């Protein structure tokens, strides 16, 4: 004779999607304001077994999701570019031709009057149009709105960490050479993941975490992670010693492009040590063998520029210093949205960059699986029901 | 630590931390929406230990009988040889059945105990 | 405020003793009781509440503000006799034995 | 004999209460009402309860109406506003003969320093003469209003969508077949959610909306006051084939940068007139039942079914959006019939298309619906009518009735007519034999 | 189900209380506002009940006698001859009279329990 | 806590006479008091004293006016003047008035012994 | 010795918070202070409680800054910019003598295609000079700012205020009628809501405020310290009697597809000057009085009232919203007096009316305040004054005070003063004798 | 009033405890805001007498010894002179240490019940 006893506390979960909030130790530190756990705790759950799938992880959809909005709102309330869309009569300000002084008549502030202002712009910047070869309009003008990032706003990566809602959790697959799918045997319980920078790039992974003990190619040969020997240190600059220039294309709505600069005209480059990153493949390609214009190049954010750098001298080996030229754009779709770019405008002074390189994607959300790959969020269900001996009265 | 004999059998896991950290409460929607399920999880758990007649208590004896149709195992390999995990997720999915059982005994008891002067 | 009483000594019986008031001290209102030739201990306090470290048998009938003794501990050697007091004002007391 | 008070928590009681409804689906329905609906939804028969329903005070159908508003406003926030095209418009004659111009204008492209001379097809009604030259047009009420295009890529299909109360609220559901949308209803149930509803606009017929299950039912707040919209329910549906025959092929002209105005470069073959068929043996013999029932309301009256009164066609016409296109279909072949409750027992209807429409009659606002390319074909169901009766008549033998009721809410009683929300009311107390302790 | 004794007597209707109970607690804006405001129509039944001495119970006595102006009917003709509905149209002016007597009463009950603990 | 006897000191005559408790209990951690133990009489207490002095006297013994140091954890009493009437055992007994948990003025939880100071 | 702790709950302490108050009253503050006001609210005058208050730290001063400026920004949104007109006007004179202005110019219309020659009517501190040619004006500040018009169907008219705590905290008054706004406070009372508060908008005089109980009360955050203000709450009102004269039709110009711009048509009758009158008696007998009280601080000095040292009319003038047109008042007449203090017992102010206002010294936007037809008269209250000291002025048995304070926070400080906002701590811990039975 | 036996002594304040508690108990994106946050005051007030012994009741005797190091006052000079403004600053740095001793004590409770299951 058994009877139904009710016991609340019980160490169940379920896999759940919950919205997380994220807490940091600038738009990232503005956005995740919540204070970070001074002391992490973390409870290894032994005897315990749990599948995860990187492919499936709500985890990337969500911090993907967040990316993008806080994108948005923060060129939102900032100066659209829509004064320009003029032609530009552009002299080769020089490598020659990658910079261009262009002369236009746009509209100020006083809707009577037109002025004649000059702006440099990059080569990737604007398109040419007509025969006579110094005819230019901006790349994305008649398709897209051109949004100027406000000066004051940063967009400088800093370490993220996610946290649950109270009432759920997050469990990490402690198994150091885990291929992101399958169980997991080693799985302990964490309230917040580990501080993840949310650096965007094309092909290269920058900063951010490294594998515990070797190399990890997770797939399905796509995603790489680097071992505890971290990949090459890729110092990147940007030579060129600029002025900035301001010009008003309305009331209140500031426009910044670079007025001079200042010696000569250097091409942006990044240096990637030779011998470092020939280990860095010999490995990679070790691993491989128990298996068997903005999308052809390396894209990042240094210093507040974007560099669009030629990977082919590190790619180009069969198997079994190195300077790469780097192009800085200025007008962008970082998100490959219809209808909206935004214009980063040109910081002045020199640009010096020193990156982590953590990992690889051979053949976005990939960009961060890299991170996440390793977490789930459950939701816990403490009330459970079992049969007893006991009786109430 | 918190689920830290989640691997650990039935009658082992004996544990209280798992409800101490149930004590949720100690561009903006987002943050709403968190704080607001997470007032709904604490007060649907409260609601249903309460109508239960389990309130303020972690091991709530009741008075259904065990159905053997809901599982047919004896405790001897219940509270040993076999986690909470699997309990709950692999053999058990009688739970709406099994509370709706326990809330009609509570009413029950409490109407019985409305109609009974002996004890008034 | 007054709080006379009808009282006997105890003699191992169920004491019905019933005490009177100025006021309707329904729980403002206790129960002692000495021995011969000793100092008193409470028997009930608040009125129906039993005294801490005492029969719950010995408390008084204690019916509101017609509050009486009583001994369902009628023991032989229940020596000590009851009196009640008036707690409501002026530190009333009743003789009673 | 003592009694006291003893206070129970879960009575099932409830009271009239106005809250705030969400809205479950199963392109703007689907995204604004983002809530799963329940596979098999339950409903809870109330067995010897009698409740109250006022269809005419039915706050859901306010609620309705202010969240389709809202709708629409939101849904054409992000994208293109034709300010640009408020100008002097050259106009010359397709091809009837008049309906649909080919206007000529000079307006600034995609590039700021830029000026085109561009082609774009009007319809006659979303244009008005500039001044006595037989060419210059401009466009209807541009300089007073603020013309919006709609959102290319949003779609305003109405789907079956299902009104649900929050928690403490419950919805009750009048089950009486021939309940006439006031008093008392003795066959009631308690659901969470509404019936499927489609929030089709319409002027004059209802389409896509529920039948009766047994017979015509004609609903009115007063039925001896003219100033009323009478709601007609039918129990069977008619057919109604609305055909827009031009072979039109969308042209996109841009007016800025990613500012998109879309019109009709051409059109392939001939140009006919749109038109909508209703079977004449259906429509006749749905008028012989709805009369039959107006007589029973209207004892020993001559019923004439006149056409509306005349006037601007957003009123006079029947309109419908026929796949994003909007018709206003003349609805003259319909009605005009004189019965005398002594009978027994294709209609092809011209239509109209009007591009720049105000649907909620807002001012300084309006939208312009982009043509859509190839031909356009919809059959609906007639499943009731919005009749109202001349005042006037009061000393004669014969009673008018026409066309047409009040605003839109008059579409959505008819579906919201046998349900209400209450609040539900868990304590109560009650006086019983135990007393505590 | 649920209201599903609304037609039923006082009495049967008292043995669907959870049924009831467990339908209490279950743009933009709207959505947290309705939300919101469940959770605090749910917390104000609560408070009420957590005034009164019937927190944690479905059916609750109290120390309160039933004063006939209120209702001169017998116990049968309440509970077997009238649903719950009905007593609420009648008892429709009494409600916050009664309310202020339960909490009256139970604060008297707490200042005679809050003494004579024996403890000191 | 122990119930500590209270110290006779008998007198003449109309001459004054006094008692005190020598408690073993912390004087200021209860509403210690005194009582006239009057032969075949009721308690007759004379006043309900506080932890801190600041006597409610009874309205039947109004001119009392017990009082004590809490260094010497002594409760203590006198009769000026005391005669016949004094031969009523002055009694030390502990009021059950706990802080903040009771609010009674009677209800003595305890009795240790009265001292007989006759005059 | 055999305490145990006791949990009591309902404890009546409190701790100093800060929290979001909500608006209560009994239009833009209509709208949005939709929460009726209890009726015949009470207060509880707490007896034997000593709190510290200080009016310069408050935080309810920030949150009603912060409020009021919120809603001058929301309620301007759906409404007209007046971007089309910053072009060159013509401004033939139309006067006095060149105070208002008839400005013509070339404007295109809701129709794109179509230009239109239009009139307005501006005042000279509404428009700048363009160029050498002297009837060539643009509007005051086109060039950095967006110009909102008011939005005619929105009224800003000042109404009173209450200010509520949320549930779980409480409001403490300051009931010592001659209190200095810093320090211990004896006579301290609980309430929900705040007193009703006028949110009117000067420089220099307070208008329609509260008046001190007894006498006039002069509070400073420092009275040694010349960079701050020093409020000077009045125990009796001076009346000030606002006319504007002129009798105005207005006229609707039609900028865009449903975008209209107000101005000013006709001026019927002759043009007058705008002016403000303060009666002389009220004035000398009421600056009296405030010096007897500044002596106090400032002892055996010679006090002297002097306009301010200078600046645009938003700094040295006297500025308010009268009937829904902003005056700027020259208050010269007023602070133009030496006093020592032995001086035992109509004033009319010219004034301005400007339309461009840059309200809140915010960067890149203004405000157009559309012209009111017909004439304009109001009647306010002074009921307190804000003095500035001059620095560097000492060792000359002499003091310099001048009219106008700091920030707008200034005016809303001199009411809330009396007011700080408390959390509740319901729960609290004692020792007993009592042990919890088991 | 509410809060009018702030300035009274202890004693005295603690024999007017509903008074607080009856008005702190019965309570766009800022106005949601301070809803949440309201309900949240309410419910972690109510969870942490929860997690005590203490539910239900306004004075709570526990069984946690009273150390002479958080204060060595008697309690005459306690509870009939101090004010409770006063004695919540004079153990202020110690509330957190009480309170956790006293969760510790319940946790002790929890398991001697735990220990003495119905009919086990
Ligand atoms: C490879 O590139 C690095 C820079 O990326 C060179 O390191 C710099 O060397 C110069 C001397 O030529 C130093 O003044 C700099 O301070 C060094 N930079 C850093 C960041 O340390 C390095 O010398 C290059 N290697 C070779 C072989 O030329
Ligand atoms: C990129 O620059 C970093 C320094 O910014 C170089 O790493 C340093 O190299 C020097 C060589 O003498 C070492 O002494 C430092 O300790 C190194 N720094 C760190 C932080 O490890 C790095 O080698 C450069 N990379 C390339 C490719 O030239
Ligand atoms: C009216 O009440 C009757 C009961 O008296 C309802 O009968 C059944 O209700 C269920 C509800 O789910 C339906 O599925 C059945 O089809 C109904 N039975 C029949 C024979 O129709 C009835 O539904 C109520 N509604 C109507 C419109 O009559
Ligand atoms: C001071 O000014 C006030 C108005 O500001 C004058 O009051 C007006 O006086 C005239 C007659 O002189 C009356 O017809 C008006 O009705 C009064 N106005 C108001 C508002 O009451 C006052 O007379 C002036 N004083 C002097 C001495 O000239
Ligand atoms: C499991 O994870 C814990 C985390 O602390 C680690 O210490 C332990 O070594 C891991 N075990 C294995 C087998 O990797
Ligand atoms: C896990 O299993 C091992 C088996 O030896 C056991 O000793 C250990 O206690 C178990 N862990 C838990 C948390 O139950
Ligand atoms: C309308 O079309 C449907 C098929 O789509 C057909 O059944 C119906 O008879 C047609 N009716 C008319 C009147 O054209
Ligand atoms: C306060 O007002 C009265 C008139 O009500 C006035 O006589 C008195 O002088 C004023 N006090 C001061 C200090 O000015
Ligand atoms: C202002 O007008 C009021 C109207 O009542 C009048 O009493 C007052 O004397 C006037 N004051 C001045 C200075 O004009
Ligand atoms: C305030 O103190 C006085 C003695 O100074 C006392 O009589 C009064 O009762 C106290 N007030 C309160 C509310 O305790």
């Amino acid at each position: 004779e058994l009877w139904v006893t009710v016991y609340y506390g019980v160490p169940v979960w379920k896999e759940a999607t919950t919205t997380l909030f994220c807490a940091s130790d600038n738009v990232w530190a503005t956005h995740c304001c919540v204070p970070t756990d001074p002391s992490p705790q973390e409870v290894v759950l032994e005897n315990v077994t749990e599948n995860f799938n990187m492919w499936k992880n709500n985890m990337v959809e969500q911090m993907h999701e967040d990316i993008i909005s806080l994108w948005d709102q923060s060129l939102k309330p900032c100066v659209k570019l829509t004064p320009l869309c003029v032609t530009l009569n552009c002299t080769d300000l020089g490598e020659k031709g990658e910079i261009k002084n262009c002369s236009f008549n746009i509209t100020t502030s006083v809707r009577d009057k037109m002025q004649k202002e000059y702006a440099t712009f990059y080569k990737l910047d604007i398109v040419p149009i007509d025969n006579d070869n110094n005819s230019y309009r901006l790349i994305n003008c008649n398709t897209s709105v051109i949004t100027q990032a406000c000066p004051k706003v940063s967009f400088e990566p800093i370490p993220i960490h996610y946290c649950a809602p109270a009432g759920f959790a997050i469990l990490k697959c402690n198994n150091k050479t885990f291929n992101g799918t399958g169980p997991c045997t080693n799985v302990s319980t964490v309230q917040c993941t580990h501080g993840i920078r949310p650096v965007v790039s094309t092909q290269l992974l920058l900063n951010g975490s490294l594998a515990e003990e070797e190399i990890v190619i997770r797939s399905e040969g796509k995603t790489i992670i680097v071992q505890l020997n971290e990949s090459v240190e890729i110092n990147c600059t940007r030579p060129n010693n600029n002025t900035r220039k301001s010009i008003h294309i309305g009331p209140g709505r500031a426009f910044y492009t670079t007025g001079q600069i200042i010696g000569n005209i250097r091409q942006a480059h990044c240096n990637i040590s030779r011998a470092k990153w020939n280990n860095t493949l010999h490995k990679i390609v070790k691993k491989l063998r128990e298996q068997f214009p903005e999308i052809v190049m390396h894209s990042f954010n240094c210093g507040g520029e974007f560099f669009y750098c030629n990977s082919t001298q590190l790619f180009n080996s069969t198997w079994y210093n190195i300077t790469l030229p780097c192009r800085i754009k200025q007008i962008i779709n970082l998100w490959q949205e219809v209808g909206k770019a935004m214009y980063a405008p040109p910081i002045g002074g020199q640009i010096r960059c020193s990156s982590n390189i953590t990992g690889l994607l051979l053949t976005m959300r990939d960009n961060w699986r890299s991170e996440l790959y390793k977490y789930k969020v459950v939701k816990i269900e403490p009330l459970g029901v079992a049969p007893t001996k006991c009786k109430r009265r | 630590g918190f689920l830290g004999a989640a691997g650990s059998t039935m009658g082992a896991a004996s544990m209280t931390l798992t409800v101490q950290a149930r004590q949720l409460l100690s561009w903006g929607i987002k943050q709403l929406q968190a704080r607001v399920l997470a007032v709904e999880h604490y007060l649907k758990d409260q609601q249903l230990l309460g109508i239960w007649g389990c309130s303020g208590k972690l091991i709530c004896t009741t008075a259904v009988p065990w159905n053997a149709t809901w599982s047919n195992k004896t405790l001897d390999n219940i509270w040993n040889n076999m986690t909470w995990m699997e309990w709950e997720k692999e053999i058990s999915n009688y739970t709406n059945l099994i509370y709706n059982l326990i809330e009609e005994s509570q009413n029950q008891q409490e109407k019985n105990e409305t109609e009974n002067l002996t004890l008034c | 405020x007054x709080x006379x009483x009808x009282x006997x000594x105890x003699x191992x019986x169920x004491x019905x003793x019933x005490c009177x008031x100025x006021x309707x001290x329904x729980x403002x209102x206790x129960w002692x009781x000495x021995x011969x030739x000793x100092x008193x201990x409470x028997x009930x306090x608040x009125x129906x509440x039993x005294x801490x470290x005492x029969x719950x048998x010995x408390x008084x009938x204690x019916x509101x503000x017609x509050x009486x003794x009583x001994x369902x501990x009628x023991x032989x050697x229940x020596x000590x006799x009851x009196x009640c007091x008036x707690x409501x004002x002026x530190x009333x007391f009743x003789x009673x034995x």
